[PDB]
């Protein structure tokens, strides 16, 4: 009954891959050994959606981890809950692929690739009813980014009739760790526009900036930033884990989000936030969820909403709530902003509630926008990739692993293309 | 519109015995 | 797996590789006569019960240099069969290091190389120390280095050089030798850390108030530069960067792959308890030209790729902060066609400081490797040195007697010269 | 009631014998000394179709071990269960048969046989209704593979209506210990074609594959390798030994799985095979299992199955298990996998059910296909022959003990039509 | 049972022997007067209580060699009957060796061995030790192998030969004696493992550090390889070789029964302790030409069958690794018409080693008993040897004077001709 | 269909006592 099979690719999208299953246990009342050690039966219903069953009252993620390099691995299994995953689902390489997209998408993921192939089918025999998938990577990388593009091409191909989703977090110019990232991002970006039927766009300067600015957290490390993405994760899903009063899963969310196929990149946020200090000066209360949802400073991406339009956003609520002042608090938003949402979508805002909270809080509420001003993160990334392909800089890398240089011209074509048509819905 | 390229004019196997033997028993076979 | 296999060519290369291993001992709690009371495989085999030996061949033409180790304190870490000595030197004669004498040992070294690599099941390259100017450390290398490119193939190599000086040479004819080597250099060289013993000088009077450094103190400077850069290998943290993810970043054309490396920060125990030594400060300090380890000006030149990095207490926001600091500075310059020039790595592990070191112990330390057009100005300076000895023909029937060719000379330098065409090219902005 | 005769010739025959008979006194619960110190009725039930009872509540294994060197006999003597065997039943020569075929078809082992063949006698006599024999051996070397054959053939001419089963190791080029091996192979293969009705191919290097692959074993011994091939004997049998929902013996086996006289060439396999480590993380279940049994990577023989086709499957399953499972399991895999069966034979797969599951396991499967791939095999085998014999290395030696090069000939050409005649059916 | 008889024949067989029999009587247990305070009676008769005595026989023209056996250390070893000596050498005379002075003590030796014989149950064969330049032991041994053939028959007859070096020849002729025990080794034996000292010596002081090797290294290193041929019949392991099965596997035609016996790993102490010597190592090393115990190059000959005799420390899994590394290896040619030329023994004693030895002692061992081409060059070398002196009939008044014909030389070398064309044909590819 | 074989043209009893004593006694008769 609508199971969802994950997927981890390269460093970044294990060590996010780590927080969401070890949140998740946590939610479903599933220890670090996989035994079930929760209060409320709702925690066991729906237990099937994210875990397959073993033998003697134990739970195994649905999910495959891979990389072109097993310190990624050892450090998974290391970490606690590490020893909750399958060890026939740890799919590794020896080698890496130094950042080089062309090694993790032709040469070395190639060669990798079939392993993982084999196993996410046995996954998809084990699931009586699989609704689909669930990537978490990077686009910058090489592995994450190519291999696990290719592996996103190879399974659509599979399962043509299966929701695709993925958590990309993007290379942003203010935290650039690498030289390359432009050329891996391009890649990438044109092979998901094809492939993936919702992308969740996670950029590590919006997380800092949450952290730092909304969170008042003076250190905060890559765990930290992981946890806001874990969060988000979860709050799409909580439809087809508990129950509710009105609840949307993944391709009801889809298909009130994406009004024309290429249009679904997503800039997710997450309500509440606070710091410890001012927790004590605020009021557990809906209008306040709503305020701070539809806020620039929340969301995950580095774009300004103020720049675009909304074409579509879907909100989830978790928590007792009335439906009555849900839907009160969501008319006045758009009424209030009419001018940041598209006049030809009437109601640009679609809600789900679920019943059960996360654990601390008595409510909760996630964002799924889809804004027009997404283009910003592409433009800076294709003008970076113009900067670096004018001179055709490490491109010489590139093209020893087989690659050539009409490719990068498709590609920066493609991205184009997709920000000129994000434009012209804008208006 | 496109990019386009204008490049400034510069100057213009082996396999490990252990490695070798690794691969001997941890290759999958084709199957 | 990921091994390492180091090369120590001629005296120079001895030297350095002593203190390399004198520090790799001490970073993996190695005793001097291998036992140990995990990662130390990425330099060192294992055989039988509490012995390590390392992945390291030691190379000269003459026997001296190397007698010193057999003797020494580090005996009974290598086996006697990686310490390969002949009986007569190269005598700071390229032909004699490449030709004459060298033909004689090369084969052997070759066959110990690879029985070397062997052993090691996930060969990631290869370190060759050794100089510039030596006839050994010229000559030797250069005919090494095209023979394990034919064998090998697309193995990395990593070439670390003691440079010639600008002003203090201690040869007459090294200008000749470097210009040789240089040609070689070029076409079987993945990447190539030049250093200079002057500006390392500088350095230890400056920055570890030593009146008198003497090679000893260089040496152990630079092989804290090697260690920087395998830490990433040697140990895991937050951010990691292999060799091949390195060559990938820093080397943006397959010619240019010159990187210049300085170490930040390098200061004395007393001096260092008043400085507040911050990851903002020691990456400001990396791109300073008085920390640099070639006698050169970063000023009058343009940056084309750095990577930074780190080891010990760092966090990947601060490095970012630094990093965003230094994009602001005008004086430090990056070339148009490079819109993000920094590859950042960050190690967990702290720098370790060998006993009786001129170093004091810190939280954080930084090596940066830089490709800056400003190092074609050692190259400018050497040619003009080695053009005006060849107007003369000065020494040149040395080399000629022991089989040179004087054709070979002009071919060299007109490669030199193509190489700093193209250096200037890729700096100018369109 | 339905006695099997055990032989066991040359060196690993001898042991994976031993082996085997361990396998059996623990399941049928007999001690070292041949005491029954079992739990249940069911284990002595049918302990005479396997074993001899002697005076004072002792049990004696139907087995004759045979070779033309003594220290295998020791070695057996000395091992743990070597004071269970008749010391009568020790036919042994002194000599060896130097890897060579002749020796042990046409010189010493002819001069041997008589009394094996006396003792076989004997042992028949004693069995009240004999429903045939087992004979474990290799085809590489000159015992087993010869002295073997020569049993074979004396054995089917005073018993030509009793079934006539061997267990027979195959030599393979990767694994390859011997150089005359492809000349033993095809001469004692021509041989089993006319006088076994059905062979197990057991093939050392899927042995390993199995151990290396499945069983994550870093260092398999012979001994590890044994215990698999000793499983399947196990297996094929558990009908006769015990009770069971439906029940087949070596008869009725044979009968369903062989619609050709000389198709009788089996790739046997065995569920399930699991690591330590990786035991947690598993259904104990019946899809489990045939998902296990049908893959090409748990044949017992170098093979592809993927590169031929099925003729027929028969499957033996023990433990308590549900018959519409089963059955739904089964109609599935030949489904699913309809492109890997011949179309002119339909329900390819043959059930059988015995409810005594093996020692340690609440549920276990045997596996015996018959798939045209099994050529491959052959084909390499021959191709080495070929190799050999076209410039006539090494019969200088055979001919030395009255062979003529007129019997490889022929040998090659019963291989050869054999091979034919597989590749016909395959289609 | 299954009981070997040795046969030492002239110096060179007698010092062999000795070196064997020390061996044996150290592997077993036998102290050095017959008392062992099984397995041993394929070398040992027992007799009575507390007395174990070698099968063997010991055999010279002359009583020097022998009266040192009586004399020494293990006097009380051997009864006095089983120790052959006659008066007057062969003084290098082949002639005097099968014919004048050999035809007085035949008879004698061949009635002491058919009573040795007869003492035996499970006679496996003889191993017979000599030299090829010797008047003993080319003369004597040929005479002695011709009548073990008429007598005996179909028993296996292994002789190991100390044939002459290329350079190093101690002996004027040499050649002669080598050319003449040939012809008769080709009809009369059934497997000859041929021996150069040369080689032996560069091994001791290459792989041994020894700078002054002397006979007594050279025999210890050659009953080794006796030891691991006869550890298949003297112990028991995993997968086991007899004689007859060895003869099967190594010898593809009648005539071509020479296989090149090396043995792997030969090492210091000292040396030992660094190395990481793996079952795949001592594989690759036994395929090298550096260690191999006749001077030759295999390199440009194919191999056509080898074995593979492991012992200690050893499980099959490695061993076909090792196999299947080595068929990858270019380098290594084996001949088309054998699609696998691997026969592998495993057996579970490690080597022991002979108190005061140059060997160290390890966990694993190796014997390769290889046929290939490449022998036939040592063949070569010799004829051309031989044709040189016998263009002046240097040397031949002496052989006539005993009783030899010219004809017989003129036969001798034809026959070598014949071997050496017939070796070249199996070689070529179709 | 068959193989053909073209071969490259070269160059062209006592028993123990001990033994035969055992044989007296472990030699089975006819019988
Ligand atoms: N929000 C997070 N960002 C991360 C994390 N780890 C890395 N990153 C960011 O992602 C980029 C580095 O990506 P990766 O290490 O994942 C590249 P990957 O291992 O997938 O392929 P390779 O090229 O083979 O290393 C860079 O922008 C990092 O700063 C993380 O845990 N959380
Ligand atoms: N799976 C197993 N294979 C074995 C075992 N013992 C040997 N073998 C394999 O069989 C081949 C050797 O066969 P044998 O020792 O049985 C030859 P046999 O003694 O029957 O006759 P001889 O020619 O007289 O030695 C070879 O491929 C070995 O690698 C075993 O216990 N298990
Ligand atoms: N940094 C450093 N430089 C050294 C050291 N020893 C020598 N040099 C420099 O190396 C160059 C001289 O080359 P050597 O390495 O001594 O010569 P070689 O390689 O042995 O060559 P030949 O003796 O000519 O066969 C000069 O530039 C020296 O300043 C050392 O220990 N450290
Ligand atoms: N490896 C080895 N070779 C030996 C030894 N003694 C002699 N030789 C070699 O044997 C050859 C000489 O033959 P010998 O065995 O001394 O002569 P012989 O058999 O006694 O014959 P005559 O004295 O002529 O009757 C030369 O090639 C010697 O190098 C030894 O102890 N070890
Ligand atoms: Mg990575
Ligand atoms: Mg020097
Ligand atoms: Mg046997
Ligand atoms: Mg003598």
């Amino acid at each position: 009954m609508r199971e969802i099979v994950h997927i981890q690719a390269g460093q970044c999208g294990n060590q996010i891959g780590a927080k969401f299953w070890e949140v998740i246990s946590d939610e479903h009342g599933i220890d670090p050994t996989g035994s079930y050690h929760g209060d409320s039966d709702l925690q066991l219903e729906r237990i099937n959606v994210y875990y397959n069953e073993a033998a003697g009252n134990k739970y195994v993620p649905r999910a495959i981890l891979v990389d072109l390099e097993p310190g990624t691995m050892d450090s998974v299994r290391s970490g606690p809950f590490g020893q909750i995953f399958r060890p026939d689902n740890f799919v590794f390489g020896q080698s890496g692929a130094g950042n080089n997209w062309a090694k993790g998408h032709y040469t070395e993921g190639a060669e990798l690739v079939d392993s993982v192939l084999d196993v996410v089918r046995k996954e998809s025999e084990s699931c009586d009813c699989l609704q689909g998938f669930q990537l978490t990577h990077s686009l910058g990388g090489g592995t994450g980014s190519g291999m696990g593009t290719l592996l996103i091409s190879k399974i659509r191909e599979e399962y043509p009739d299966r929701i695709m989703n993925t958590f990309s977090v993007v290379p942003s110019p203010k935290v650039s760790d690498t030289v390359v990232e432009p050329y891996n991002a391009t890649l990438s970006v044109h092979q998901l526009v094809e492939n993936t039927d919702e992308t969740y766009c996670i950029d590590n300067e919006a997380l800092y900036d949450i952290c730092f600015r909304t969170l008042k957290l003076t250190t905060p490390t890559y765990g930290d930033l992981n946890h806001l993405v874990s969060a988000t994760m979860s709050g799409v899903t909580t439809c087809l884990r508990f129950p509710g009063q009105l609840n949307a899963d993944l391709r009801k969310l889809a298909v009130n989000m994406v009004p024309f196929p290429r249009l679904h990149f997503f800039m997710p946020g997450f309500a509440p936030l606070t710091s410890r200090g001012s927790q004590q000066y605020r009021a557990l209360t809906v209008p306040e969820l709503t305020q701070q949802m539809f806020d620039a400073k929340n969301m995950m991406a580095a774009c300004d909403p103020r720049h675009g339009r909304y074409l579509t956003v879907a909100a989830v609520f978790r928590g007792r709530m009335s439906m009555k002042e849900v839907d009160e608090q969501m008319l006045n938003v758009q009424n209030k902003n009419s001018s940041y949402f598209v006049e030809w979508i009437p109601n640009n805002v679609k809600t789900a509630v679920c019943d059960i909270p996360p654990r601390g809080l008595k409510m909760s509420a996630t964002f799924i926008g889809n804004s027009t001003a997404i283009q910003e993160l592409f433009k800076r990334i294709s003008e970076q990739f113009t900067a670096m392909f004018r001179r055709k800089a490490f491109l010489h890398w590139y093209t020893g692993e087989g690659m050539d240089e009409m490719e990068f011209t498709e590609a920066e074509s493609n991205m184009n293309d997709l920000v000129s048509e994000y434009q012209q819905y804008q208006d | 519109g496109c990019t386009i390229v204008k490049p400034f004019n510069l100057s213009q196997t082996y396999v490990p015995l252990a490695q070798q033997v690794e691969d001997f028993h941890k290759r999958t076979p084709n199957r | 797996m990921r091994e390492c296999i180091s090369i120590h060519v001629g005296q120079a290369g001895v030297q350095i590789g002593n203190a390399c291993w004198e520090l790799y001992c001490l970073e993996h709690g190695i005793q001097p006569d291998g036992q140990m009371p995990d990662s130390f495989n990425t330099f060192f085999s294992e055989t039988g019960a509490g012995k390590h030996v390392p992945r390291a061949v030691f190379v000269d033409l003459e026997p001296t240099v190397i007698d010193e180790v057999r003797t020494g304190t580090y005996r009974q870490l290598f086996h006697p069969e990686q310490l390969i000595t002949g009986k007569e030197d190269a005598a700071n004669n390229y032909a004699r290091g490449h030709y004459t004498i060298g033909k004689e040992i090369i084969d052997l070294v070759l066959d110990r190389i690879r029985k070397l690599a062997d052993q090691c099941t996930g060969l990631q390259g290869f370190l060759v120390f050794h100089s510039f100017g030596g006839g050994t450390g010229s000559g030797f290398t250069s005919l090494l280095m095209e023979r394990l490119s034919v064998d090998y193939g697309k193995k990395s190599k990593l070439e670390f050089s003691i440079y010639p000086a600008p002003q203090v040479s201690t040869a007459v004819v090294e200008p000749y030798n470097s210009i040789l080597t240089t040609h070689t250099t070029l076409e079987h060289s993945d990447c190539a850390f030049m250093v200079d013993n002057e500006a390392i000088y500088d350095i230890c009077r400056r920055n570890l108030d030593i009146e008198r450094p003497t090679y000893t103190n260089l040496n152990r400077l630079i092989s804290q530069i090697v260690s920087s850069i395998t830490a990433s290998l040697r140990f895991d943290g937050a951010l990691n960067v292999d060799l091949t993810e390195f060559q990938t970043n820093l080397v943006p054309y397959p010619r240019i792959h010159f990187p210049l490396a300085t170490y930040a920060p390098v200061i004395s125990a007393e001096k260092a308890y008043h400085e507040q030594l911050s990851v903002a400060e020691i990456t400001n300090a990396c791109f300073e030209p008085a920390n640099q380890m070639v006698k050169c000006d970063p000023r009058h030149g343009k940056y084309m790729a750095c990577c930074l990095l780190y080891r010990g207490d760092v966090v990947p926001k601060d490095v970012n902060a630094a990093i965003a600091t230094i994009k602001t500075k005008r004086s430090i310059q990056f070339v148009d066609w490079c819109p993000t020039g920094f590859k950042v790595g960050i190690n967990y592990q702290p720098p370790t400081v060998v006993p009786g070191g001129d170093l004091a112990k810190v939280q954080r330390a930084v090596c940066m490797l830089s490709n800056t057009t400003a190092i074609a100005e050692a190259w400018a300076r050497l040619d003009h040195k080695f053009d005006l000895m060849y107007a003369k023909r000065a020494f040149v029937h040395w080399y000629v007697g022991e089989g040179m060719e004087e054709g070979e000379f002009s071919e060299a330098r007109e490669d030199m010269a193509a190489l700093e065409k193209d250096y200037e090219e890729v700096g100018v902005d369109s």
